[PDB]
């Protein structure tokens, strides 16, 4: 409410998104959809020059024709993409003024918006280095398979550096805090002498003792914030992680590895790291449909 | 496993062969893949049809560049592929310092060290390349 | 409790011996003196065997003894709910670690396993590349969609929940009263400690419905082929389905080096994949 | 010969505030 | 291993730390470059 | 102990950067590969370092090798001396800093000190050197002279490179002059954090900025960009064909198949004149050997984004995924803890 | 405890610690 801004974002990435999947009612099958790219390139129109467009696009104004212009290439996505920085941006900005302005609470949104805009803020950086086009997020956005299949052979390569550290502590965490949240909703300050009588008896209104005792076998918590210090690492240790391989994923990348390779005399031993690795990817991947034949260096 | 039997590069067409060292073979590996691998990644081409240097293709030339003495000579004296078009400003060659600003301090030296690391490149493998 | 002593020196001294002085010599090669970018362990040779330590750790012995002392060895959970739940109390973190590291860890050595040599692999990259090809040949699975779910919804709960109450001494505190401050951003918790039980059933539900989904695949379900859009392709189509099949059918199909038995002829320059090269 | 001058440029910002101020913890 | 809990209080323990560095070395590095 | 965590910033950060550049400098330098590790050494030369290839060793090594030791020598000499502010002393000063907002105008007078050296470094080429662009070797001259777009426009090195050194000096010289003399009172909660937080805030802001357009327009051309690996990569293909051939104008998916396709608004043929008869021998041959190493991730199968064996390194990448990374991450924390001065004279924790 | 041991145990199988820093360094100079 604070923002007005929220309320003309949210409202038009919902309503057009709404209205674009009902588009491709010829397939969808609630899994793919998204039909329309199959004429000569997946979303080549080259939108802006270095750093966006500043000085003065496809967009508010599609111009060209009416009908034909909005069902071509990323069409209603150049749109609701513009929503999503003005969205995300709302989303942390009115969370944090009616917080501390509503009472005190104070960071817990520049926090916790740090997960939210790692992949938003992904999808409109990448474009940035490498192609100012729209190619990348297939348009309408539907289950996302080829986000985990193109970012792994290049534009990302091969992940084993930065984005093999995120990707442990957002799954890592989902079994640790699945554990915490468990032992602590089993009897501490939340119930543990309440209702207990084989079924649901009248509540009415151990948190220090079960916080040493079951989470042992070397140490404990130690402290009353050492579990919000715990929740709070699984959304800034593995967000900057995963927004940081991807930032930097434009052209330079990492990968690392390259070949062991190394015998008696010097031939090609081969192992599991980079050669059995890149023989499913740099042969099934690089079967990119059919758009290069002139390059060879760069897909 | 590097044998004196492998490193036994032929030195023409005739039927003669030299016999490099376990220190040429090294310094060969860093002087083609720190200024020619640019274009010659793994041996392969970037810039052209199909034109590696295997030991099937160098023997194919005009005269047969096959050896260590015939090898080194096209270095400096860069051709294209038939052997009629003179591409000496083309391709970067020891002949030309204006363009090649890499092999300025390099001299017949390692002419012959580049060469003989393509040919034992190929002796590594059976058939693979 | 003297099992869980025994086993986690077994599978801690296997698994650090086995990235420090092993090999393979049976399925590719790796951990080549002490010198790997993944450091992995596992081959499995294409199949008593033997009768030594050098011979019979060479073609397997590694995983079969990983996967036979860490599987079954397990306890964790086992040998809490019977040592807490009688001196303390509250056997409910005992229900989440049977499912979201029992059934994690059974269903990789129990289905894909005999059902049929090298089952998957014990490291970083060695589960990243068994994780990427093993998923190449069949994706795109309804179950395995509520495990990757759970995952980002396990986590989105203790990070909206982390950062709401440490910013809800001084006037904050820590008596909740953020049920106004978040309520009128997106839905409202019904409180009664709830956040704890939400997120138990949320990262064990998921970690079974994977697992489950893992199991399936191996002993022979469907996943693959969408049966509605692979019958309808005359001519011109193309999706979202028949983009994904083509980088997973044509990826698969070419590098192949997994089976030393079954592989032979694949090259020629003659196989699948054309477009730039 | 005085060529560890790239080993006196890099650790000048490598190890201060890393190894002098993490374990000392003056601040 | 008798005494008293430790916490914070016992370091290298004088003997047995530098010594304890030295023949662990004399069995690893051996045993690998040349056993 | 505020302005002297400053000093001891800036004489511990100039002195390792400083020092990592004379390390490198003569630790590389091989002949004529440039582009070979040098992200220090590389902006040098937009400023003072000889033009096109190496000057040689005596007199080519003095304004960039002794320029270079000149700033470490006299960063690390007044860093030395200045961190005497973090370990004695009086703790805290004013003369004539107590968070009070009528002291807080006059003071942090660096807009002068900023501007003053910012136009007075740029201007300098005009009477020493003049960079080196746009023709082939170096000669500053003239001046063009907002006169750009008002909108954020990162890539304003376009044609005339020019105009990137005569927007220093108007843009300079108004904001030292305009600075120093600004020194309804209700314009945001005034403060020290809060005035941290927008110097962070802006510096990011150029930083991201820069981490794009120093490896797109100009700024740099020993480093390759990702213009440069896919459109000189297409001239490599297509003059290679050509030799053989010759005629661009076929089907072999979906137009374009050789060269220039035709779309948006341009013909992006570029003179079908230039393409039969050309005018290309010795330019050409040079453009197509940076192609052939890609910008974006340089590193049995081949060698580039997936699976390879022997190359060198990648230009800019290092810096658009180093200092990128290390600007949205500062970014990310400042404006954060811009949250936590706002609501900490009307909220507290 | 046990007052025979009891802390001294697990010291015996983080020995293997050392065991692999000492071969991962002879490995990758020679
Ligand atoms: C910059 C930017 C751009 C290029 C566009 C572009 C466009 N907007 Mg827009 N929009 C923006 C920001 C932007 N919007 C923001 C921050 C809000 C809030 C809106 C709210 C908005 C509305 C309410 C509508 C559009 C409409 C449109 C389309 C006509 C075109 C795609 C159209 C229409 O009805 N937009
Ligand atoms: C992205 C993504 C995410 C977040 C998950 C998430 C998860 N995976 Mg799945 N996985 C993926 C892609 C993904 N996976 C792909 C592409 C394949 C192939 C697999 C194959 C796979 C296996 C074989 C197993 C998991 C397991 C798990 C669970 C631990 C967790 C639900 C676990 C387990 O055993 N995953
Ligand atoms: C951080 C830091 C800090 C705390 C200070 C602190 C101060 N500077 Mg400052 N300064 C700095 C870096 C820093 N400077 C740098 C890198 C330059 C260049 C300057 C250039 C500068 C000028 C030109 C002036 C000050 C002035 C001042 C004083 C008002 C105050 C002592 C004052 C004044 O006129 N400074
Ligand atoms: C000690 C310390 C150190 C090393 C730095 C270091 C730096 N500050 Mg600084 N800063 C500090 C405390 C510190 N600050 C505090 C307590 C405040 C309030 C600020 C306010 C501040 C401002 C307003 C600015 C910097 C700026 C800068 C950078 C020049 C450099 C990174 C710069 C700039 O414009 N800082
Ligand atoms: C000790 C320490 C060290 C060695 C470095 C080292 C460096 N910092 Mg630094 N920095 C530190 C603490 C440290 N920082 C802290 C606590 C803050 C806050 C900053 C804020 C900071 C800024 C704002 C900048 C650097 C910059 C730099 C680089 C010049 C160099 C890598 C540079 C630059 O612009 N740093
Ligand atoms: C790209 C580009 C390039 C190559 C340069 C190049 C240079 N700038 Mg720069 N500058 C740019 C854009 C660019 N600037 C923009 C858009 C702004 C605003 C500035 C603001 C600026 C300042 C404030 C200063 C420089 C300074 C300098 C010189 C050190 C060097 C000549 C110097 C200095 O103090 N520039
Ligand atoms: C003492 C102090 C404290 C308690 C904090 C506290 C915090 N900082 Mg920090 N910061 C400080 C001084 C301080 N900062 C100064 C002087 C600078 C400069 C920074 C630069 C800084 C950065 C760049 C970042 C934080 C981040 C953070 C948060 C993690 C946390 C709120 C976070 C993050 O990314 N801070
Ligand atoms: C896969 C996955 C891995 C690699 C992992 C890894 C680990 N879990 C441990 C423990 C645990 N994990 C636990 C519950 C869970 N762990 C999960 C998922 C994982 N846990 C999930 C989903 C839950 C729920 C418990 C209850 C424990 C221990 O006591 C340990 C550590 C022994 C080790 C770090
Ligand atoms: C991937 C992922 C998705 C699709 C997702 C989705 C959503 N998160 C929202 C909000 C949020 N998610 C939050 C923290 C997190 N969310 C996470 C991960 C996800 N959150 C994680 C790991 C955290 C921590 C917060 C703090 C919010 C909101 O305020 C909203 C909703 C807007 C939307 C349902
Ligand atoms: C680079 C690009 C390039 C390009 C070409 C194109 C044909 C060819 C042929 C040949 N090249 Fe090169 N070459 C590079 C480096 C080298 C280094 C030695 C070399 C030796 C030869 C011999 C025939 N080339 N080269
Ligand atoms: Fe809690
Ligand atoms: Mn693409
Ligand atoms: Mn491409
Ligand atoms: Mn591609
Ligand atoms: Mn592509």
């Amino acid at each position: 409410w604070f923002g007005v801004i929220m309320i003309p974002t949210l409202l038009a990435a919902t309503i057009c998104f709404v209205i674009a999947f009902i588009a491709a009612p010829p397939v969808d099958i609630d899994g793919i959809r998204e039909p329309v790219s199959g004429s000569l390139l997946y979303g080549n129109n080259i939108i802006t020059g270095a750093v966006v467009p500043s000085s003065n696009h496809f967009y508010p104004i599609w111009e060209a024709a009416s009908l034909d212009e909005w069902l071509y290439n990323g069409g209603p996505y150049q749109l609701i993409i513009f929503h999503f920085l003005l969205g995300a941006s709302c989303y942390m900005g009115r969370q944090w003024e009616l917080s501390y302005r509503l009472g005190m609470r104070p960071w817990i949104c520049v926090a916790y918006s740090a997960p939210l805009a790692s992949a938003f803020a992904v999808f409109l950086i990448y474009p940035i280095g490498q192609g100012s086009f729209s190619d990348g997020m297939p348009l309408g956005i539907s289950g996302t398979f080829n986000f985990m299949i193109v970012f792994q052979a290049e534009h990302n390569i091969l992940m084993h550096p930065f984005h093999q550290l995120g990707v442990a502590g957002v799954f890592g965490g989902a079994l640790f805090c699945a554990m915490h949240g468990s032992l602590v909703t089993s009897s501490l300050i939340r119930e543990t002498t309440e209702t207990e009588s084989a079924n649901y008896g009248y509540k009415f209104g151990a948190h220090g003792y079960f916080g040493r005792l079951i989470f042992q076998y070397a140490s404990f918590n130690n402290s009353r914030s050492l579990h919000f210090f715990l929740a709070a690492w699984r959304v800034v240790g593995v967000w900057f992680a995963a927004l940081g391989i991807s930032t930097m994923a434009f052209n330079l990348n990492g990968f690392n590895f390259n070949h062991s390779v190394i015998d008696a005399k010097g031939n090609v031993i081969n192992t599991w790291a980079d050669i059995i690795n890149r023989a499913n990817l740099g042969m099934e991947v690089m079967h990119e449909r059919n758009a290069h034949n002139f390059p060879l260096d760069l897909a | 496993e590097l044998t004196p039997e492998v490193l036994t590069v032929p030195l023409n067409s005739e039927g003669k062969t030299i016999t490099l060292t376990e220190k040429q073979y090294l310094e060969g590996k860093r002087l083609f893949q720190y200024a020619c691998a640019s274009c010659h990644v793994g041996g392969i081409t970037k810039t052209n049809p199909s034109l590696d240097l295997r030991t099937e293709t160098l023997a194919l030339a005009t005269p047969p560049r096959d050896n260590i003495e015939g090898l080194v000579d096209y270095m400096k004296n860069p051709t294209t592929y038939d052997g009629e078009q003179e591409i000496a400003e083309v391709h970067p060659s020891l002949r030309s310092a204006d363009i090649f600003p890499k092999m300025r301090n390099l001299t017949e030296k390692d002419l012959v060290a580049i060469a003989g690391h393509i040919l034992v490149e190929p002796k590594i493998l059976g058939d693979k390349w | 409790g003297i099992l869980l002593f025994p086993c986690a020196y077994l599978a801690l001294g296997g698994w650090l011996t086995g990235t420090t002085f092993v090999t393979s010599w049976y399925t590719h090669g790796l951990a080549s003196s002490y010198l790997e970018g993944c450091n992995f362990l596992t081959v499995a040779v294409s199949t008593e065997a033997q009768g030594d330590f050098t011979r019979w750790c060479q073609l397997g012995g590694l995983w079969t003894f990983i996967a036979l002392h860490g599987a079954f060895g397990l306890i964790g959970f086992m040998l809490r709910q019977f040592e807490i739940a009688r001196l303390v109390g509250v056997r409910p973190y005992n229900a989440i670690a049977f499912s979201a590291p029992i059934a994690v860890f059974v269903s990789v050595f129990l289905i894909y396993p005999l059902g049929f040599a090298p089952s998957f692999g014990v490291a970083a990259i060695f589960r990243f590349l068994l994780f990427f090809q093993g998923f190449h040949n069949w994706t795109l699975n309804p179950f395995h969609m509520m495990g990757v779910a759970g995952v980002l919804g396990g986590a989105l709960l203790c990070a909206i929940h982390g950062a709401t109450v440490e910013n809800t001494y001084s006037m904050v505190t820590a008596n909740r009263f953020w049920s106004q401050i978040f309520g009128i951003a997106f839905s409202n918790k019904r409180w009664l400690h709830f956040f704890m039980l939400f997120v138990p059933v949320t990262g064990l539900w998921m970690s079974a419905i994977g697992v489950v989904g893992l199991a399936l695949n191996l002993r022979s379900y469907d996943f693959i082929s969408q049966e509605i859009r692979a019958a309808e392709d005359p001519e011109f189509e193309t999706f979202y389905t028949k983009n994904l099949l083509l980088n997973e059918g044509i990826r698969a199909w070419m590098a192949p080096q997994d089976q030393p038995h079954e592989n032979f002829v694949f090259p020629e320059e003659v196989l699948p994949r054309g477009n730039a090269l | 010969a005085y060529a560890i001058f790239d080993p006196l440029v890099d650790v000048l910002p490598v190890i201060p505030v890393l190894f002098l101020a993490l374990a000392f913890v003056w601040q | 291993r008798p005494f008293s809990d430790i916490i914070t209080s016992v370091r290298y323990w004088v003997i047995h730390s530098i010594t304890i560095p030295a023949l662990f070395i004399a069995g690893w590095l051996f045993v690998s470059t040349g056993l | 102990k505020l302005l002297g965590a400053h000093v001891a910033h800036a004489g511990l950060i100039v002195f390792w950067a400083g020092a990592m550049t004379l390390f490198e400098l003569a630790h590389f330098i091989p002949e004529k590969p440039m582009y070979e590790q040098g992200l220090i050494l590389i902006p040098h030369i937009a400023t003072l370092g000889w033009g096109v290839g190496p000057g040689g060793e005596v007199v080519d090594t003095f304004p960039f090798f002794v320029v270079g030791v000149v700033h470490l020598i006299s960063s690390a000499v007044l860093g030395f001396g200045g961190v005497y502010h973090a370990i004695r002393g009086p703790e805290t000063l004013e003369e004539y800093w107590k968070d009070k907002n009528k002291m807080t105008t006059i003071l942090g007078f660096h807009l002068i000190v900023l501007g003053i050296g910012a136009l007075l470094l740029v201007a300098k080429a005009m009477f020493f050197g003049g960079l080196y662009d746009t023709w082939a070797p170096g000669g500053g001259d003239v001046r063009v002279i907002k006169s750009p777009f008002g909108g954020e426009g990162w890539i304003v090195s376009v044609n005339n490179l020019e105009d990137v050194v005569g927007g220093h000096i108007w843009i300079g010289l108004i904001c030292i002059a305009g600075g120093i003399w600004h020194i309804a009172r209700r314009a945001f909660i005034w403060s020290g954090e809060a005035y941290l937080s927008y110097s962070l805030g802006a510096l990011s802001m150029m930083g991201f900025i820069a981490t794009c357009f120093v490896w797109f327009n100009n700024t740099v051309y020993p480093x390759x960009x990702x213009x440069x690996x896919x459109x000189x990569x297409x001239x490599x293909x297509x003059x290679x064909x050509x030799x053989x051939x010759x005629x661009x104008x076929x089907x072999x998916x979906x137009x374009x198949x050789x060269x220039x396709x035709x779309x948006x608004x341009x013909x992006x043929x570029x003179x079908x004149x230039x393409x039969x008869x050309x005018x290309x021998x010795x330019x050409x041959x040079x453009x197509x050997x940076x192609x052939x190493x890609x910008x974006x991730x340089x590193x049995v199968g081949g060698v580039a984004t997936e699976i390879n064996s022997v190359n060198f390194v990648s230009p800019r990448s290092w810096l658009a995924t180093s200092h990128f990374v290390l600007a949205f991450f500062f970014l990310v924390g400042h404006l954060w803890h811009a949250g936590r001065a706002r609501a900490a004279a009307a909220g507290f924790e | 405890p046990i007052f025979t041991v009891r802390w001294v145990a697990v010291h015996t199988l983080a020995v293997p610690t050392i065991f692999f820093l000492g071969a991962i360094a002879a490995m990758q100079f020679i």
